[PDB]
């Protein structure tokens, strides 16, 4: 059987995630004789090939699409083409912004198997068993694939491990299905803001979540993070609300803070966006009164109490 | 000119819930309902169209579920939207993001809207997946992940930002009609917390048992279990004795 992987690369880059794939899909494989095939797309991809012959790698497909990066109608067309071409079994593709765009209209047309955001895989017998959420995150929710000889998984990025060194893949090139797309991509933009301080550079974060309520209420915070010599840093809502920089916003559509040892969450749930952004740090410290937060699942230390009274008695005990 | 607007009443967990003797589920003593929270933002942008435009506006919000969803419809309309729509029968039960795609696409079908906005996912469930299979379905442009949006009614285009990993955005031309899924952030809605709801029946929009529920989704339940999870090491006591630990964490840190 084959295993088809969807690699990601933006901006002249490979995003790292790719490599993540192909070690899920070499440690789901049932057999030493299946192979995994990746493909990259875009008009330029051809550049990824290097950094894309590495270990685990039987095959690599360079589709040459009408645009450079990510385009929805494009990429459906082209992953559409190579599921036929190659008939893979499962198909991967990692849960990213890109996939979003189309990973489920790819999945409505045809009889594939679908489920997104995966973070258990493995095969029982012949029987292919993916594990996601839910309920924000409180349960796991057990899925198979009945009858399906295709069957296409988003996979939750950080969880399944890159393997190590070269590969001497298979290299071909195709052209993608030649349909105009209804959409073009135009400027790349960065986050707007100030930029005074940069986050994936600091050892020590004091983060406030929407348990601040009001903007009234950052100033606090501010102070205690200056009073204890550490950056303020927030949750998405924060941050899209204004009363922090975006700069400052840790999570997937943030920054990771790679530099931090020490995290202090006040008043922020877990979600698993904003632990994309900070879940690597040694010491997390969690404030927050509900002990059902998702945080306190990766926290070594928890404290379920109001943010307000700890942050007063903090800075009294530091002064 | 008619913006409709896909919505969830999504469940959000009481500590202590347990699984459902089938093992399928949470029971449901232990769920709390509430209109999802992409679809605040979601409606909030279809508003702020109508609001901004001279011409007139139809915003139509439209769910798939339960009777216990009209309490969100309700406040939708109480919130500026001009129609209701509640879709539903027992057969549809067990319906996952693609056959819900499938069962919302009869709707829009007859509905004819100008624009469908969709939430970028669930808070429960966080499929990340039914607007775009409405997209699939209608053989719609679309994107996902929608920042910003610039747009007048009647445009044949509109130009979206993106919201991608790691502090950037990116711009994209799209064609209208479009399938868009919107993110948190692109707006502040403004009511943070008679016209009846029009319900509609699975033969009204030309669907049956065998078209919807768990036989028709893209994969099956097998079991839902509350997992091990990682455990914090909890600090109990007083304030004071919270605050000395931390500060005995930050001086080992240094
Ligand atoms: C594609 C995409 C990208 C995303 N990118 C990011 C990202 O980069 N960063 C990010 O943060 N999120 C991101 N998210 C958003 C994410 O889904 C959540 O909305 C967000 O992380 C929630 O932020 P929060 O924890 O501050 O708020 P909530 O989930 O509302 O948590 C607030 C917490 O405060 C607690 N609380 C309330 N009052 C008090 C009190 N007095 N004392 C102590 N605790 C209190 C509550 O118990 C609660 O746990 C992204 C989502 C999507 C879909
Ligand atoms: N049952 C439903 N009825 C109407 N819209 C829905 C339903 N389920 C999901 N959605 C839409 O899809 C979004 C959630 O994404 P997902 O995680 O794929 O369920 C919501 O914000 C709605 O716009």
């Amino acid at each position: 059987s084959k295993i088809l992987v969807i690699a990601e690369h933006r901006r002249n880059d490979l995003r790292p995630v790719s490599l993540e794939l192909i070690g899920a899909a070499n440690g789901l494989k049932k057999s030493g004789e299946d192979k995994v095939v990746v493909a990259v797309i875009g008009s330029q991809a051809d550049a990824f090939v290097p950094a894309l012959s590495v270990n685990g790698v039987d095959e690599l497909v360079v589709v040459k699409g009408s645009s450079i990066d990510f385009d929805p109608d494009v990429f459906e067309a082209s992953v559409s083409a190579l599921i036929a071409a190659h008939n893979p079994s499962v198909v991967l593709l990692p849960h990213s912004v890109d996939s979003l765009g189309y990973a489920s209209s790819l999945a409505s047309k045809t009889g594939y198997g679908f489920a997104t955001d995966v973070y258990i895989v493995e095969y029982q017998g012949d029987e292919l068993v993916a594990t996601r959420g839910g309920y924000n995150q409180k349960v796991n929710v057990e899925v198979d694939f009945p009858g399906k000889s295709t069957v296409v998984l988003t996979i939750r990025p950080s969880v399944f491990k890159p393997l190590e060194g070269a590969g001497s893949p298979v290299v071909s090139n195709v052209d993608a299905p030649s349909v105009q797309s209804r959409s073009q991509n135009k400027d790349y933009v960065e986050v707007g803001g100030g930029n005074d301080i940069d986050i994936t550079t600091v050892d020590f974060i004091m983060s406030i979540g929407r348990g601040i309520g009001e903007e009234t209420n950052v100033e606090q915070f501010r102070e205690l993070a200056d009073e204890a010599g550490a950056t303020l840093c927030c949750s998405a809502p924060i941050a899209d609300a204004g009363w922090l920089p975006k700069s400052r916003q840790v999570g997937q559509s943030g920054k990771v803070v790679g530099s931090c040892k020490l995290y202090v969450a006040m008043g922020i749930s877990g979600s698993i966006q904003h632990m994309a952004g900070m879940k690597h740090v040694p010491t997390i410290i969690a404030v927050n009164t509900d002990p059902g937060a998702s945080i306190f699942t990766i926290a070594k230390y928890g404290i379920v109490a109001d943010i307000f009274d700890i942050e007063e008695e903090l800075k009294a005990q530091l002064a | 000119m008619k913006i409709l607007v896909a919505v969830k009443q999504t469940a959000a967990l009481e500590e202590d819930f347990e699984i459902r003797e089938d093992g399928m589920d949470v029971d449901e003593d232990f769920m709390m309902y509430d209109l999802n929270e992409w679809d605040d933002f979601s409606l909030e942008e279809a508003m702020k169209i109508k609001e901004s435009s001279d011409t007139d506006v139809e915003v139509v919000v439209v769910s798939v579920g339960p009777d216990r969803v009209d309490e969100s419809l309700r406040k939708c309309l109480a919130k500026g939207a001009d129609r209701a729509v509640r879709v539903w029968d027992d057969a549809a039960e067990g319906s996952d993001a693609i056959v819900v795609g499938r069962i919302l696409t009869e709707v829009i079908k007859k509905e004819a809207p100008d624009m469908v906005f969709a939430g970028v996912q669930s808070s429960d469930q966080a499929y990340a997946s039914t607007g775009i299979s409405v997209a699939s379905y209608l053989n719609w442009p679309h994107a996902a992940v929608v920042a910003d949006l610039q747009y007048k009614p009647g445009d044949n285009k509109a130009v979206i930002r993106r919201e991608l990993e790691g502090g950037m955005l990116q711009e994209v031309e799209i064609n209208c009609p479009a399938v868009l899924t919107i993110q948190l952030g692109i707006n502040k809605p403004r009511y943070a917390s008679t016209k009846p709801i029009e319900e509609v029946s699975l033969a009204d929009i030309g669907l049956s048992a065998n078209d919807v529920g768990a036989a028709q989704s893209m994969s099956r339940v097998r079991r839902m279990y509350i997992p091990e999870k990682g455990r914090a090491t909890m600090i109990e006591g007083t304030i004071s004795e919270q605050a000395a630990k931390i500060i005995q964490i930050i001086n080992e840190f240094k």
